[PDB]
């Protein structure tokens, strides 16, 4: 016999089935895919393991199967149900667009590209592309667009499929990308240190040409200005549109490791990367304040509301809020203080200020609504996926869905 | 460190998915050459997951020594398979040999 595996890689798990002549084999990256041997047919996929699974193996009855994992979590499995078909659970990564009463997720196809599902509704909005790298919406509607693992961006008209724009550029798969507040004009980034400005129809292809061994990544300001940062942790003030570095900063000699801009006027932005917790108003060339209340160093930092809040994320999902005000010795926000190793918790991914800017929903291993300076408010929940690393607010702030580790995407809406 | 120890070390815990020669080629894991002073996720030529590729830090002696007694909770999502190595002393010499292996 030779059963070929799913796709080329090499196996790190595999598994025999006596019954049926099934073959539960985790691949890579726990893909844990129910083969059937001799047969050499995939049977049915099996989602659900965290870590990257540890290893499986079945009853002696053969009816069923354990599933050890690197999470520390054992899952019990009927034989039965992973034969049967399951096209579900979205893909990890997504980016996902609000636009009042009804949100919209976006998502990568099961297959190939991708399936749009408005919440609330069945309503499923399949598109064909081969195999989309990333996407974004267009501003005030109009558009679609998504990149390419040649760094090409196509973006599509709603009103007719014929019209398109591609724009080939980047070494690699594109990284970051983001309109302007005009509907037209692409920006992106990927493995070149200029970064792209491709404004579409037009076919403009304005560069802004940083000079870095790449930048990492880059955000709108509320100026014409276009706010970036690269792996020399430089965090540079551009031009959207046409590159133009107007104001240049040097925060950290290491990479920025998240940077968080607060979107009222353009007063202040800050950054955390590892080394010390700057903040400026953009005036002067150098940050109006250096935090250095971590001698572990603060890994990511978010902005209020609207308020005068300044959450400094640490590496263990610790947080220390800080007023927006060159800075002062506030209470850390302290959301986490004893747990241990034992679960999905690691990372500091982001944070979700509540709208009253009474609360942060702080999002690691699990949501918890910390109370903004000293306890904790709705801290409760606990995902199933775990490991969330998006943060989508409405513009009331009632609903936020997280998808963490694959888990599913999951919808919040309080009531009364 | 104790460089010899450390090179122990590497053989038996490290060797089977990385290597450390100039030029070594990627197995399971990258070729550590050029380790020191560079920043996570950069070996050109390998695919790394995203959160390697993003985690923002600089290789050195420090970050070393916290990786490599608990990779998982330093860069939760590493496709990288290691419990860690507990005692200070062996992260300590084989911290030691990679110094030197990884120039060489
Ligand atoms: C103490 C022994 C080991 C050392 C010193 C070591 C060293 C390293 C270092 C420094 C990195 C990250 C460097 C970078 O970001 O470019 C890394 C990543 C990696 N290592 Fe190891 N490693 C060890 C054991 C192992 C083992 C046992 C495996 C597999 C069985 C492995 C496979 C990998 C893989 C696949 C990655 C890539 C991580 C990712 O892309 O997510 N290593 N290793």
């Amino acid at each position: 016999g030779e059963i070929h595996t799913g796709h080329h890689s090499t196996i790190q798990y595999c598994d025999f089935s006596p019954q049926n002549h099934l073959a539960v084999v985790a691949l890579s990256q726990y893909c844990v895919e129910l083969w059937n041997t001799d047969s050499r047919s995939k049977v049915a996929d099996c989602r659900g393991h965290l870590s990257w699974v540890h290893g499986v193996m079945f009853s002696p009855d053969g009816s069923s199967f354990l599933t050890s994992s690197d999470d520390q979590t054992i899952r019990l499995w009927e034989t039965k149900k992973v034969c049967k078909n399951s096209a579900v659970m979205l893909k990890q990564e997504v980016d996902v667009v609000f636009q009042e009463n009804e949100v919209m997720v976006l998502a990568v196809d099961h297959i190939r590209r991708l399936q749009l599902i408005n919440g609330r509704t069945g309503q499923i909005d399949y598109l064909t592309e081969a195999q989309v790298s990333c996407c974004c919406l267009s501003p005030h509607l109009q558009y679609i667009a998504f990149g390419d693992e040649n760094g090409a961006i196509e973006i599509l008209e709603l009103v007719n499929n014929r019209i398109f724009q591609s724009r080939f550029q980047h070494k690699k798969t594109v990284w970051h990308i983001q309109f302007t507040a005009d509907e037209k004009t692409l920006i992106s980034s990927s493995d070149d240190a200029e970064i792209q400005v491709w404004n579409w129809q037009l076919d403009k292809c304005i560069f802004l040409r940083g000079h870095q061994e790449t930048v990492k990544d880059f955000r709108l300001l509320k100026n014409s200005r276009l706010l970036s940062w690269s792996f020399d942790g430089t965090v540079k003030v551009w031009n959207i549109i046409t590159g133009n570095k107007e104001k240049d900063f040097v925060c950290h000699q290491g990479t920025v490791l998240s940077c968080d801009i607060s979107h009222d006027a353009t007063k202040f932005s800050s950054t955390s990367a590892d080394k010390t917790a700057k903040i400026w108003s953009f005036d002067l060339l150098l940050p109006l304040h250096e935090l250095r209340g971590h001698n572990g160093c603060v890994r990511c930092s978010a902005f209020s509301v609207d308020s005068t809040l300044l959450a400094t994320g640490d590496d263990n999902g610790e947080i220390r809020i800080w007023n927006v005000s060159n800075g002062e010795l506030l209470h850390l926000c302290a959301p986490l203080s004893e747990e241990g190793a034992a679960t999905h918790g690691g990372w500091v991914t982001d944070l979700c200020f509540s709208p009253d800017g009474k609360m942060l929903i702080s999002a690691g291993g699990y949501i918890k609504w910390w109370n903004v300076v000293t306890g904790e408010s709705s801290q409760t929940f606990y995902t199933n996926g775990t490991n969330l690393k998006k943060i989508h607010v409405s513009p009331d702030f009632k609903t936020y869905v997280t998808v963490d580790n694959l888990g599913i995407l999951y919808i919040l809406q309080t009531l009364e | 460190g104790d460089v010899e120890k450390g090179k122990k070390i590497f053989v038996q815990k490290c060797a089977q998915c990385h290597t450390v020669e100039k030029g070594g080629k990627h197995k399971t894991g990258p070729n550590l050459h050029g380790l020191f002073g560079r920043k996570t996720g950069q070996a050109p030529g390998f695919t790394y997951t995203d959160a390697n590729k993003n985690k923002g830090i600089t290789w050195k002696e420090e970050t070393l020594m916290e990786y490599l007694e608990n990779p998982k909770k330093y860069i939760p999502g590493t496709k990288m398979i290691f419990a860690g190595i507990k005692k200070k002393t062996e992260r300590e010499d084989l911290i030691a040999y990679l110094k030197k292996a990884t120039n060489e």
